[PDB]
RNA sequence: CCGGCGCGCG
């Protein structure tokens, strides 16, 4: 009766699914897609990004080749 | 007063406690349950000086 | 011990008669 | 008042002759003066203050 | 209920240079204490009148008088003397000067914020060692690094002659420095958090690789634990490097004055100049006055004697701390030797005229004048002096009332003090009473005792309500009593309710007592010399059968055909009858045990009558 | 007055109050009747008899007796130790 | 408030958890975190109508996470094991999770305040009130710049 | 009216 945590008094059911799993490795690919939708979301709030801002994600696509991502980058 | 401390173990470092300092039974077991942040301590005798 | 827890009207209006 | 606090060693003599109730020093002794000047030898500064429990000033006793 | 909350706190810090300026606006710039002929305070010496305060109050240095602000020739302010106990100076250091605790008492602190090895920096401040590169917040040309112990032989000649001297010196003590002075500008350019961040990553590494691969670890953590301390706060790393000296008032040191004299002996001389020694020798004389004897060898005087420093008389048994504070000396206090007083009750003690007459000397004055039996303070002392009859009597008349408290030396435990009510008695002695010398621990073959007296109405009622003995009948130790009859007392009642003599110590031959109605004609008999006080007797009982004997049943029934049976017991007859209800109680006992019965008996009840 | 202390303390949750509210109302009445304490009147004295008093309990006013046996003015008890 | 509170104990009604809140929220704001916690200490050892409330977890906290100097961390961090203790008769709103992510914030644990981020972002305004409309240095802000930082 | 040294009492 005395084992308990913040987590299981709390009600916080959510805390077991961030908890016991393996990490995903770090890929360009990740590291890119992560990067879109960040700046697309801080857009989406008022935030504007910089001119650096963007040529640096850019650079990243170039690093590791992934065309597919080139096309929606440059327009936003 | 002897058996009221315990010892944050050397390899237990965070913002809140630092590795070798000497904080009290009750708030290390609070705080224990409260924070997940490598919270490791071992309970040490003190001698009355 | 000891020091624990720190230790006009109704005057010039009466009735003229 | 019976070891040194000066002020409060007079007050004691007077209130006793007249026989009319002797108050609380509320100061600090000369032997805590001279305690912080011996400090103040040493760099190091040594300040009393008092935290009122209804506004929350902070007040600093004389020493 | 709400707690009556008291929030009041006091914080020690290091200085600043500046809180020094402005505790001495006021420096003393000459070491002379007074003059040779006239002994009087010297001008800008350790004992100035203008820097510290009047001598005699309301007077300047020339002579001048004033009621109890500046003098105009002298420039002696118009105060108190009591100003000369608390106005600080200053010594204004030509050179920098570290603080010796945070220097050379271990685990440094100057060694560890600025992370090199303690000897280096004793080299640095002590030898003739210059340090490389002592600050970084500017730039530099040059590739010296650490603190090169010889001297760099281009920097001695080719450097300072290509370089000039005047713009050479501007930019001198940017690349290479020495003493106290790089110590001070290293502490001052540090930046805490790069020291934090820069000590946790080398942490991190040192643990995801065993003596001092862990040694180096603690001086991590307490390197970045000391680092963050000084961000919190007001202190700053660079006064832990003193540029003024703070002067101790001259009326706490009526040793000390010798150690500021050489610090001015030393200072003026590296000022006269302005060299590397006379810098080295003022750190010495401040080390020496602030901490000695944390350097190896202490510096001592021409009588081959230690000095005595700041540090010294702060601590230790004899220190400030547990000398001063922790226990004082006080007034209305007096002092004899202590005798047995069998007659006083438990309340009470008793005191000598002396004694007496000294502690309550005010009140008696206040009962003099009260009564009009003087006209003012001198005269009731001067009667009082001269031991007048009509002293005595309001001395007595005020003491009644007033508590006083004993105190016998070795205090062990909280009954090593306890409060009485005085009483006058004849002699030099103080008469105490029998049963609280356990609790002193007192025996009376040369035993002396403190007096005390409360003086307000508070201490006086704390002394009635909470010290007073017969409210402190048990020890605290464990609960039991503590004012228990012993010794004399102990064998007297011993012996009274030591009963008959039994068996053969009775009769010389194997056999084959007078009746009293009341307790009190057993008693009256005895008086009389009619029985001795352990010869037996029946005692006719009249109360419930509450004898403490043995649990056993009669020795011998005597059954009588009338129904009458007497039950005869070890210690005690009953007469019981079928016919009747009656039932007698004859108790087979001494005088002795009757007097204790009837003394605690008398006792309860004589206290019960009398409230 | 041992007793009548006893007794005032059985009504008592804590005694430090006690004493605290003793010293206080003899210190009211010093202020108020400042002559009339200090020789045969205590003022504590006078406290405890007027609590014990209302109660109920007569007492004699501040506890204060004299001797009617001392032989004239000028005489004083000499206390056999 | 306080002599009031005093003169009402005085007169026979004791305090209650209502009025000892209603002191907080003027002792929480006075820069000095030790007269909330005496306010707190008071309140947590006495009778049953004295006890704690979220409200006055949330006025303590936020005394000692916006202290003048020193560092109050291990403070909070107890405040907060005490509350997880008192389960049974508390649990946290809105303000407690805010409070929790400002102070693991400002002292860089950064893992907690995103625990008690994802605990306030099933409240409504949520990070509207960990805003603060700008004022204590912006808490949001220096959240995400604390998630920036560290490449989370 | 300050500290050391020596000798004692409980
Ligand atoms: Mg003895």
């Amino acid at each position: 009766s005395d084992m308990y945590t913040i987590a299981d008094v709390w009600g916080w059911t959510w805390e077991k699914d961030f908890k016991n799993k393996t990490p995903r490795r770090w890929s360009q690919e990740w590291e890119v897609e992560l990067a879109i939708v960040l700046m697309a979301k801080v857009i989406e709030l008022g935030g504007v990004p910089t001119i650096g801002d963007c040529a640096v994600i850019l650079r990243a696509a170039i690093r590791a080749p992934m065309p597919s991502s080139f096309l929606k980058i440059l327009q936003t | 007063q002897i058996t009221s401390k315990v010892l944050v173990s050397e390899e237990g470092m965070s913002n809140v406690f630092l590795p070798g300092e000497l904080i009290g039974l009750l708030r290390a077991e609070r705080t224990g349950r409260a924070l997940e942040e490598a919270i490791c301590y071992r309970a040490v005798l003190l001698g009355i000086t | 011990g000891t020091g624990f827890n720190k230790g006009d009207i109704l005057f010039y209006h009466r009735e003229f008669c | 008042y019976k070891s040194d606090h000066i002020r409060a060693r007079q007050e004691v003599l007077g209130t006793t002759i007249i026989g009319g109730t002797i108050p609380k020093p509320e100061d600090a002794p000369e032997s805590f003066r001279l305690l912080v000047r011996e400090l103040r030898s040493l760099a190091l500064e040594l300040n009393h203050f008092l935290v009122s429990e209804k506004n929350f000033q902070i007040n600093r006793k004389e020493v | 209920m709400i707690d009556r909350y008291k929030h009041q706190q006091l914080r020690i810090g290091l200085v600043s240079p500046q809180q020094i300026s402005a505790w001495a606006t006021g420096e003393v710039t000459k070491p002379y204490t007074f003059h040779y002929k006239t002994n009087k305070p010297e001008k800008d010496g350790l004992f100035c009148e203008r820097i510290f305060g009047p001598i005699k109050s309301g007077i300047c240095a020339c002579g001048n008088y004033r009621v109890i602000k500046f003098c105009e020739q002298c420039g002696v302010e118009f105060v108190d003397s009591r100003i000369r106990r608390y106005q600080m100076g200053y010594i204004k250091l030509t050179c920098p000067v570290t603080h010796v605790w945070y220097l050379k008492r271990l685990p440094s602190y100057i060694a560890n914020l600025l992370d090199k090895p303690l000897k280096e920096l004793e080299g640095l401040v002590y030898c003739d060692f210059s340090f490389a590169r002592p600050i970084t917040k500017k730039p530099t040309f040059l590739r010296l690094r650490g603190s090169f112990e010889y001297e760099i032989q281009s920097w001695k000649y080719s450097i300072p002659l290509f370089f000039t001297t005047q713009g050479f010196e501007i930019f001198r003590n940017r690349e290479i420095s020495t003493g106290a002075g790089a110590i001070r500008e290293q502490l001052a350019d540090l930046d805490l958090r790069i020291i934090i961040e820069n000590s946790l990553v080398e942490w991190k590494q040192l643990g995801e690789e065993d003596r001092k691969i862990v040694r180096r670890k603690d001086f991590l953590v307490r390197r970045m634990e000391l680092a963050k301390h000084f961000i919190r706060t007001n202190i700053e790393p660079e006064w832990m490097v003193l540029c003024l000296l703070p002067v101790l008032p001259p009326e706490l040191r009526p040793d000390i004055n010798e150690l500021y004299r050489r610090v001015i002996y030393r200072n003026n001389t590296l000022t006269d100049l302005l060299v590397m020694c006379q810098e080295k020798l003022v750190q010495e004389a401040v080390d020496t006055l602030l901490d000695n004897g944390i350097r190896g060898q202490p510096m001592r005087d021409g009588h081959n004697k230690v000095y005595k420093s700041f540090s010294d008389v702060i601590e230790g048994k004899e220190g400030r701390f547990r000398e001063t504070l922790l226990g004082k000396r006080v007034d209305y206090s007096g002092r004899s030797v202590i005798v047995v007083g069998p007659s006083l009750s438990l309340h009470r003690c008793g005191l000598p005229r002396e004694i007496a007459i000294e502690l309550f000397q005010t009140f008696v004055i206040r009962g003099l004048i009260r009564q009009h039996l003087a006209s003012n303070i001198g005269v009731a002392k001067s009667q009082i002096r001269e031991k007048k009859p009509i002293v005595w009597e309001i001395l007595q008349e005020v003491m009644q009332g007033h508590p006083v408290l004993l105190n016998r030396a070795p205090t062990l435990h909280r009954l090593g003090i306890q409060s009485f009510q005085p009483i006058l008695v004849e002699g030099r002695t103080i008469c105490l009473h029998p049963l609280v010398c356990k609790g002193f621990n007192a025996d009376f073959d040369g035993d002396q005792m403190a007096v005390h007296v409360p003086l307000s109405l508070e201490a006086q009622a704390e002394a009635r309500l909470l010290m007073f003995s017969h409210m402190n009948l048990l020890s605290p130790a464990i609960g039991d009593p503590i004012s228990v009859p012993t010794q004399d007392m102990l064998i007297g009642l011993y012996v009274l309710t030591s009963g008959t003599r039994r068996g053969i110590c009775a009769n010389r031959y194997n056999p084959c007592e007078p009746f009293f109605c009341n307790s009190y004609d057993a008693i009256g008999a005895y008086r009389q010399k009619r029985i001795n006080l352990d010869s037996p007797l029946w005692l006719r009982w009249q109360l419930d059968q509450r004898v403490i004997a043995s649990k056993e049943v009669p020795i011998e029934v005597h059954y009588e055909s009338f129904g009458n049976y007497h039950e005869i017991y070890a210690h005690y007859l009953i007469v019981r009858s079928v016919k009747k209800e009656t039932l007698y109680i004859y108790i087979r006992t001494t005088v002795g045990h009757i007097s204790f019965y009837r003394e605690i008996e008398e006792a309860i009840q004589g206290f019960s009558q009398a409230c | 007055m041992t007793m009548d202390i006893e007794r005032l303390l059985l009504s008592e949750d804590n005694r430090f109050e006690f004493v605290n509210s003793v010293a206080a109302e003899a210190t009211e009445y010093v202020e108020k009747n400042r002559d009339e304490y200090g020789g045969t009147k205590k003022a504590i004295f006078h406290v405890l008899s007027n609590r014990v008093n209302d109660l109920g309990f007569d007492r004699p006013e501040a506890y204060a007796e004299s001797d009617p046996y001392k032989p004239g003015p000028g005489y004083l008890k000499e206390y056999y130790t | 408030a306080l002599d009031i509170s005093y003169e009402m104990e005085a007169a026979g009604r004791f305090a209650t958890t209502f009025h000892f809140n209603c002191l907080l929220s003027v002792q929480a704001t006075c820069g000095i975190p030790e007269v909330a916690y005496a306010t707190f200490e008071n309140m947590e050892y006495g009778e049953d109508f004295m006890k704690p409330d979220t409200e006055t977890y949330n006025w303590v906290i936020q005394a000692y996470t916006r202290a003048d100097s020193y560092d109050r961390v291990q403070d909070v961090a107890e405040l907060l094991g005490m509350m997880v203790e008192d389960y049974k008769r508390v649990q946290p709103n809105v303000k407690t999770h805010a409070l929790l992510v400002e102070c693991f914030t400002k002292y860089c644990v950064v893992k907690e305040a995103i625990r008690h981020f994802r605990a306030l972002k099933n409240f409504e305004g949520g990070t509207k009130v960990l805003h603060n409309a700008g004022n204590f240095e912006d808490p949001l802000s220096l959240y995400l710049r604390a998630l920036c930082r560290e490449g989370r």
